[PDB]
DNA sequence: ATGCACAGGATGTATATATCTGACACGTGCCTGGAGACTAGGGAGTAATCCCCTTGGCGGTTAAAACGCGGGGGACAGCGCGTACGTGCGTTTAAGCGGTGCTAGAGCTGTCTACGACCAATTGAGCGGCCTGCAGACCGGGATTCTCCAG
DNA sequence: CTGGAGAATCCCGGTCTGCAGGCCGCTCAATTGGTCGTAGACAGCTCTAGCACCGCTTAAACGCACGTACGCGCTGTCCCCCGCGTTTTAACCGCCAAGGGGATTACTCCCTAGTCTCCAGGCACGTGTCAGATATATACATCCTGTGCAT
């Protein structure tokens, strides 16, 4: 059948910060599985969150909460104002 | 000189060595005063009668562990002073040259 | 009105609306709030350009076009924080950094 | 198949030693070297084999072999993911 | 006339560098690939393997044991040599939590 | 003539080995450990209060980390025909556990 | 304010005697100080940031033994 | 007819209908079998009774009638496989088994 | 309000294998904690293995191949039989 | 003896070195034979004029790398034979010899 | 005069008895969480199909492994020194405990509002299949670097 | 120092090819719009426990003297591992062929979620012993230095 993947997404940040630089498939697969492992990493650590605090929603909070405790450093704080940025402009459109 | 608390010195053979007074002695009345007081000879305290008829001191040495206090009588124990000092720093010359002599 | 995606309303190149999906299928949590998909993909796409502005430096100073294992391996590990991030993680067909004790120089 | 550990040739633990900045290697490496290579195969494969069994698979795939290596604490990027 | 010889751990060195350089796998692939259907045939009787299975494995195994030599290799430079030992690998073993 | 006793050195050591390795006591200060852990506790948010099994987890789980870590520093030690431990032995220790 | 010298030497001899080790060079008590910092750090930073996430103001032993538990080091009897 | 457990159908100790429960709230599947909560009630009581006996016998070798954190400590240090389960977890109170190294011994 | 435990039914088991020791509340603290953690790990495995077959169900499948994931040697032995004993008694009755 | 493929033993100074054929040469057609061969001698191969218009033979040594090819000819290139082994033998012993008196 | 082997005083550790306390075990009220009964619909079990990809074989080439050997340099053992540790005692310090007091904030309850699940129609973003030009791999031969040794 | 020599590596053209990236058709998951129910935001109350102060008491930390055993530098021997040439093996590639099993699709049926009603298991709280704590008064066991034997 058909499986996806985040490889045209992937693509498009990279001809955003590299336009003249291409990538092999064994990179974008060694990229992907990146993106899956950060997702599962940032998801359950906002489900132990929300379980903890007796919440049925994953909010945003959340997810900064997870961020800030899965990120080290300046990782953690660049990642918080990007994604605080992502949901102001969001929320205003 | 000798009293309650007060530095003392005191012989053992050819050494001497400091000490602390805690209990003065008083053969007449049998008392010996002390510090943490007339008190008569307790229930384990207890000295030699060549000596519990004079001016005894129950000594703690100085440099030395709490189980070695000692009941020394008037004859051994001196009036702490610097020639008591110059005399110890003799007996311990004579010790050093003799241990010396014993090896070279 | 005409479909505009979730993605271009945050400005975002991440797919926000497949975020959300994968969120409410994982078994996280009974319900999603909106803002959760949008946040997550924002990280996510932040990320992925920190490693890949590293990864295209590094490939740019080998000389070549293309970004391969290697060059992602490099990134990585000279970077501290990224290091610490894969930490336990292992890149196939990465290698090593060429390092070399001191004590084993040729003296 | 049998004696297949005796495959993993001193050669090859040699340059494997190398791109781990070793310099001079005793003798008695190569023997220690073949067992914790068993015992570190037999950890991930038991587990490999025990999720290709509970699939009521016949074949062991990728995807096995990465969710072991993930359960036993080291993540490998690149093998599907 | 004479052979012209390097001397001890100069090419040691070198091929050190060349190691240290290169990402391909350094075990052959059929041996590999014939231990590990020898320690599965004591799991489970006429198992079959994905050829990306057999490298994923030799790929784990590859990177954890390059990373037990570099550990290694501290434990003999802490005991003041340049060899390594069986005891340095013991060391980095039971160090890590593995014994 | 008289001597004082003295044990020689190594003896009062493990004693004092045997002492501890018996008994299940924290062996840290309270006030000063809770005086360290409020400390600490300022770089992160001011006019943070702390309930007391707060800190006696705090206490317990770092000093299980310190014994865990001396034995690794002890092991690191004896491995260069040594009985002392040294800083480098406790660096090599922390770097071979991962944290370095 | 030099709350990290209130971590004796007696103490920091004592762990090490629970640990199994017999001579200690005097420079360990200081490097052993800084690594206690360091790991304090590591924990109480993230228990704060649970005690920030339920708006509260007060540090609960949960907090920590989540700390703790992410950390990779479980504790038992606090919950 | 009158109730009756389901622990007690299964002739376990440890509350079936209250595993099942925990089951259901704890966000690891959609649905949950019939047969599961059982299993892990069986496990977890079977785990619970190791424990306990090793615990029972160190605390009887201390010549005490009740179990204390040491007793677990030492039970679960002493077992091999129980040391393995519990690689990375810290009991409280527990101290440490006694161990000094031979070469520190007076020779 | 009210905060359950597993408090009973170990005392029960206790009074099964040493029918006159007692426990401290300490120790029962810690054997508390060591259930909730046996039952998160295991919980997680099984619902990680039914998510990786595309299934709803936390059968009794997932959580026997979890207790053969999580236990070692002899303890995933014992416990598997365990299992299948307490399964058969429970649907034979 | 002396064919290709066949071993040889040739001088070279007061010692001997032993070596294996590649070419025979044939002076009268200046022509040699090689194996992988009446050939006109080679571009980048020639041989020495006192050996040239003599029986020579390209030999690689035995323990030496593949560069250090020699052509010599039936002047040092010897019969290997028991005797030869025999002479082999006799002027490393008196290298050894020699050495000794180098150093005692 | 030196390594062996006892005697014994010092000292800190383990045993024995005794008294007291507070922590554990047991008993009672209640209430809510689990058990019994029943329905519906969808997830899972089963059967047939296909075609991919895994296993197996065989021949040729040559890269790599195996093997033998001389020699350097690294491991290791012994020795001498001086100094940085351990031990113990007198002194200073602050921890520990109990007490009194205050209030910030954790915890809980009630209301209702906004937010997230859910569903039906729309459609365009993304996946799959196909193709092709170039980045990179592979040569090969000069150029330049690095190591070694002899002077 | 310091030229040469030999080997290893670098560099720069020239050729060839697999796959990276772009285009294209289509379809299925994302978007839009409207409903509705309930999770939690918010305001208010209670009363717990966390912070602060203070006074005794004594255990613990600290400073310091003294000495000895251990870390470390130095030296000498020898053995074992490295560099390297030669012979042997089997890894790798290529090419092909058979069929096992994983993926797909249809059909059905039973098993689990949801709902209501009910009642007893477990939990919160109140009491009462007795296991453990604590204190004091004795056997052990080691540590260690001074005895002798005699080589």
């Amino acid at each position: 059948t058909r499986k996806e993947s985040y490889a045209i997404y992937v693509y498009k940040v990279l001809k955003q910060v590299h336009p003249d630089t291409g990538i092999s498939s064994k990179a974008m697969s060694i990229m992907n599985s990146f993106v899956n492992d950060v997702f599962e990493r940032i998801a359950g650590e906002a489900s132990r969150l929300a379980h903890y605090n007796k919440r049925s929603t994953i909010t945003s909070r959340e997810i900064q909460t997870a961020v800030r405790l899965l990120l080290p450093g300046e990782l953690a704080k660049h990642a918080v104002s990007e994604g605080t940025k992502a949901v102001t402009k969001y929320t205003s459109a | 000189e000798f009293a309650l608390g007060g530095r003392c010195l005191a012989f053992h053979g050819p050494l001497m060595y400091e000490a602390k007074i805690l209990k003065i002695w008083d053969p007449s009345s049998k008392m010996y005063t002390s510090i943490p007081k007339p008190q008569k000879l307790g229930e384990d305290e207890s000295i030699p009668e060549e000596i519990i008829n004079g001016k005894c001191f129950f000594i703690h040495y100085q440099g030395w562990k709490s189980s070695w206090d000692e009941w020394v009588g008037y004859d051994r124990i001196r009036a702490y002073n610097e020639e008591n000092i110059a005399m110890k720093k003799r007996l311990a010359n004579e010790a050093k040259e003799a241990k010396k002599s014993l090896l070279e | 009105a005409k479909a505009k995606t979730r993605s271009s309303r945050a400005g975002l190149q991440f797919p926000v609306g497949r975020v959300h999906r994968l969120l409410r299928k994982g078994n996280y949590a009974e319900r999603v709030g909106a803002g959760a998909p949008v946040y997550l993909a924002a990280v996510l796409e932040y990320l992925t350009a920190e490693i890949l502005e590293l990864a295209g430096n590094a490939a740019r100073d080998n000389k070549k076009t293309r970004i391969i294992p290697r060059h992602l391996q490099l990134a990585v590990r000279n970077d501290e924080e990224l290091n610490k991030l894969l930490g336990r993680v292992t890149i196939a067909q990465g290698g090593v950094l060429p390092n070399i004790q001191s004590v084993l120089l040729p003296k | 198949l049998r004696d297949n550990i005796q495959g993993i040739t001193k050669p090859a633990i040699r340059r494997l030693a190398r791109r781990g900045g070793v310099k001079r290697i005793s003798g008695l490496i190569y023997e220690e070297t073949r067992g914790v290579l068993k015992v570190f195969l037999e950890n991930v494969i038991r587990d490999a084999v025990t999720y290709t069994e509970h699939a009521k698979r016949k074949t062991v795939t990728a995807m096995d072999v990465v969710y072991a290596l993930k359960r036993q604490g080291r993540t490998l990027y690149g093998f599907g993911g | 006339k004479k052979p012209h010889r390097y001397r001890p751990g100069t090419v040691a060195l070198r091929e050190i560098r060349r190691y240290q350089k290169s990402t391909e796998l350094l075990i052959r692939k059929l041996p590999f690939q014939r231990l590990v259907r020898e320690i599965a045939q004591d799991f489970k009787t006429d198992l079959r393997f994905q050829s990306s299975a057999v490298m994923a494995l030799q790929e784990a195994s590859e990177a954890y044991l390059v990373a037990l030599f570099e550990d290694t290799n501290l434990c003999a430079i802490h005991a003041k040599r340049v060899t390594i030992m069986p005891k340095d690998i013991q060391l980095a073993r039971r160090i890590r939590g593995e014994r």
